[PDB]
C-alpha cells in the first residue's frame, strides 16, 4: 500500500532519483493464459509503451521534453489542494503548494513551493489566518529573487470556495496595488449532454456560459487529428466558478485550457484537468507518508 | 606513382587494431588505403580493390 | 437561444523555434531543447531481472510498431528521436537479497514486511551511492 | 522529366517484398540505362531495412552492390548516409525547418 | 527457376573480353552466392580458350 510512498519519502533526504518498474510490464510474454484466459496483454498497444517510458526517464536525466510558450510575460500562477492525514486526532491539515510559472527573461520556472502548514480543525478545511500570509509571502520573495524586481500580476487556483477573512488577509499582504484573483475549479458536476445525430460524442473544445461569473468546459471529446474518442462513454465536463476578484472569463478559461497538456509523466495528447491540481495532489501523498522530514527539496525530479 | 600502401584484415573480429594502425601511419604521413577508407559504395564488392 | 461558444487548441514550442500541437511528431522532427547525453544508470533486483532488463533495453533501439498507425505516432528509436545514448553495456549492478526469509509462514503484520523490504532496498542504494566510485544517474527497481 | 534531365543520385530501397513490385523494377531498369548513358561517378545507392532479408538473397541485379545497414539503428544509417553525401561534393543549401 | 532449383554445374569461360562484360560477372556473383548456400565447392568449372 505505502511501499512506494514510504520508499521515496525516506530516500528523499539523500537526493537520489529513482524509478520503479513492475516486472509484468517487462515480462508480458510468459504470464499468459493459466487455463485458457490470458492474464495480461499489450499486443495492440506495444509500440506506445516505449513512448510512455523513454521521455519520462529523459526527464529524470535532466532533459526538457517540451515547453509551453503561450504565456504573457510578467505574470504569476499558483495552485493549491488540501489533504487528510488523520494521524492522531484525525487532522485534515495538509496543504501542499503546487507550482508557479515565471519568465526570467527567457526561461520558464517549474519548481513550486512546499511546506505542509497545519490547522487545528478536522473537518472544515479552509485555513487559519496566520498560515496564508506566509504562504503568499513565500511566492512573493520567490518572484523577487527569480525576477530581480517585483511581480506585476498574480493568479491563483483552488478547489473549494473560501470565507472572507483569509482572502482579506491575502489582500493585506499584497504589495503596492497588484491585482489578485483566485478561481475555484471543481471536477465532477452532472451536465450530461448528447449529440443529436451520428454515433460520436461532442467535439472537444466546446463551452456553455450560464453567467458572467460561472462557466463550463469539455475536455473529453475526440480531436479530429486523433479521430477517436478520449473516453469510452459520453464525457463529463468541468464546472468553473470565479469566487472573487475582477477577472475576465474568456482569458482565464483559455489559460486553464492551455495548461492541460503539460503531463510530463506521460505523452497522451489531451488530459482532463489542468496539471496544477493533480500535480499538487500527487505530491501531497509523498509528504504524508512520513512527517519526520524537515525542509524537503523544491525540485520535482525527486518527487516524480 | 607507386606510393599507397594496402592493408588487409578480417572485418568481423578485429577492426580496432587496423584503425589504430591506419591513424598512426597517416599521422606519420605515409598514405594509407584499407577497407574503411573507400567510397561508401564500390562499383562491385571486389573489382575496385583489385 | 442558448448557444455553445467554441475554443480552439493552443500551440506548444519545440527545438529550432518550431511549433506544433502534438508533441510526439515534434520530438520526431525537431528534438528537445537542451542537450544532455549521459544515462549511466543503475539497477537492483534478481539476475532474471538483469537479463530481462538487458533484453528490453537493447530491444528498444529497433523501431516497434503499433497495431493502428493513425491514432499512435510511430516510434523509430531512442537515438532516432532524442539524440542521446542509452545502451545495455554500462550498468553498475548491486546484488539483492535472495534468501527472502519471509515466506507464507510469516504473514501477520505485513507492515513489518514492508518495512524490512524498504529498509533493505534503501540501505543497499545508499551504500552503493556513498561508497563506490562510478557516477550513477538513475536507479531502476524491479520486483514481482 | 526528372529521372533523365534533373536527377543526380538514387536511393533504391530493398524491402522484403520490393522485388515483387514491377514498377520499381521498371524504374530500376530506367536507372540502369541512364547509368549506362552517363558513366560519371555513381548513381545507385541501395538501402536495407529488414532482418528477414538475408544479405545473399537480395535482388539479383543488385547483388554486385553493397549496402549501408539500417537493421540495427536508424541514427547511424542517417549519419553515414549524410556524411557520404557531403563527401560526394553534392551542392548544399542552408537548412530551414520551417519549410519541413 | 534453374540457378536456384534446376542447376547443377557451371561452365564460365575466359575470353580476352570476358572480364569487361557485366552479365558474366553478375552470373558468377550469383554462382558464388549459391555455392556458399549449397556448401559444395564443385560448382563452377572455368574455361580458358584464347
Ligand atoms: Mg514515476
Amino acid at each position: 500500500a505505502q511501499f512506494h510512498d514510504q520508499l521515496k519519502a525516506r530516500l528523499l533526504e539523500h537526493t537520489i532519483p529513482t524509478q520503479i518498474l513492475r516486472e509484468s510490464t517487462l515480462a508480458w510474454r510468459d504470464f499468459k493464459n493459466t487455463f485458457g484466459a490470458p492474464i495480461r496483454d499489450f499486443s495492440k498497444i506495444e509500440g506506445h509503451l516505449a513512448w510512455t517510458i523513454s521521455t519520462a526517464a529523459y526527464y529524470k536525466a535532466g532533459g526538457k521534453p517540451w515547453k509551453l510558450g503561450d504565456i504573457r510575460p510578467g505574470v504569476c500562477y499558483l495552485g493549491l489542494v488540501y489533504k487528510k492525514i488523520e494521524k492522531s486526532k484525525n487532522p485534515q491539515n495538509a496543504c501542499c503548494a503546487a507550482q508557479m510559472f515565471l519568465d526570467n527573461g527567457d526561461g520558464t520556472v517549474f519548481k513550486g513551493e512546499v511546506g505542509p502548514w497545519y490547522n487545528p480543525e478536522k473537518g472544515e478545511y479552509h485555513l487559519k489566518p496566520k498560515e496564508a500570509k506566509a504562504l503568499l509571502t513565500q511566492a512573493l520573495e520567490s518572484y523577487k529573487e527569480q525576477n530581480k524586481s517585483y511581480p506585476k500580476e498574480v493568479f491563483i487556483h483552488a478547489r473549494t470556495r473560501f470565507n472572507d477573512e483569509e482572502w482579506n488577509a491575502f489582500n493585506e499582504v499584497t504589495p503596492k496595488n497588484t491585482n489578485l484573483v483566485g478561481v475555484t475549479i471543481t471536477k465532477s458536476k452532472p451536465l450530461k449532454l448528447y449529440k443529436t445525430e451520428g454515433a460520436f460524442p461532442i467535439m472537444r473544445g466546446n463551452a456553455y456560459i450560464v453567467d458572467e461569473k460561472k462557466a463550463f468546459l469539455w475536455t473529453l471529446g475526440f480531436v479530429p487529428k486523433l479521430q477517436s474518442t478520449l473516453s469510452m462513454e459520453v464525457p463529463n465536463p468541468i464546472f468553473i466558478e470565479i469566487n472573487k476578484g475582477e477577472a475576465e472569463i474568456q482569458q482565464v478559461l483559455k489559460d486553464i485550457l492551455a495548461l492541460t497538456k503539460l503531463n510530463y509523466n506521460a505523452c497522451i495528447y489531451a488530459d482532463g484537468e489542468p496539471v496544477t491540481l493533480r500535480f499538487a495532489n500527487k505530491i501531497g501523498e509523498i509528504l504524508t507518508a512520513s512527517t519526520e522530514i524537515k525542509t524537503p527539496p523544491l525540485a520535482f525530479k525527486y518527487y516524480i | 606513382m607507386r606510393n599507397k600502401i594496402f592493408i588487409s584484415h578480417a572485418t568481423p573480429e578485429d577492426d580496432d587494431f587496423t584503425r589504430w594502425l591506419s591513424l598512426k601511419l597517416i599521422g606519420l604521413g605515409y598514405e594509407v588505403w584499407c577497407d574503411i577508407l573507400f567510397l561508401d559504395k564500390g562499383v562491385d564488392f571486389w573489382s575496385t580493390i583489385e | 437561444m442558448k448557444e455553445l461558444i467554441y475554443i480552439e487548441e493552443p500551440s506548444i514550442l519545440f527545438a529550432h523555434g518550431q511549433k506544433c500541437t502534438d508533441p510526439r511528431d515534434g520530438l520526431a522532427l525537431f528534438g528537445p531543447l537542451n542537450q544532455i547525453y549521459g544515462i549511466k544508470s543503475g539497477v537492483v533486483g534478481t539476475q532474471k531481472g538483469l537479463q530481462i532488463f538487458k533484453s528490453y533495453l537493447d530491444k528498444i533501439q529497433k523501431p516497434i510498431y503499433n497495431h493502428n498507425n493513425i491514432t499512435r505516432p510511430m516510434f523509430p528509436g531512442f537515438e532516432a528521436v532524442f539524440g542521446c545514448k542509452w545502451e545495455s553495456q554500462n550498468i553498475v549492478f548491486k546484488e539483492i537479497t535472495d534468501e527472502e526469509i519471509r515466506r507464507y509462514l510469516f504473514n501477520a503484520s505485513t507492515h513489518k514486511r514492508t518495512y524490512d523490504l524498504v529498509t533493505l532496498f534503501n540501505d543497499k542504494i545508499i551504500t552503493a551511492n556513498k561508497n563506490d566510485e562510478e557516477r550513477v544517474d538513475v536507479w531502476f527497481v524491479i520486483v514481482p | 522529366k526528372e529521372i533523365r534531365e534533373n536527377t543526380c543520385k538514387f536511393l533504391i530501397v530493398s524491402s522484403t517484398a520490393g522485388n515483387k513490385r514491377e514498377g520499381v523494377l521498371k524504374e530500376l531498369a530506367v536507372a540502369t540505362k541512364v547509368k549506362k548513358h552517363l558513366q560519371d561517378d555513381m548513381f545507385i545507392i541501395p538501402l536495407a531495412i529488414d532482418e528477414n532479408l538475408s544479405y545473399d538473397d537480395i535482388n539479383i541485379e543488385i547483388v554486385r552492390l553493397n549496402a549501408i545497414d539500417f537493421k540495427k539503428s536508424w541514427a547511424k544509417g542517417l549519419q553515414d548516409l549524410l556524411d557520404a553525401f557531403e563527401k560526394q561534393n553534392v551542392p548544399k543549401k542552408p537548412p530551414d525547418h520551417s519549410k519541413s
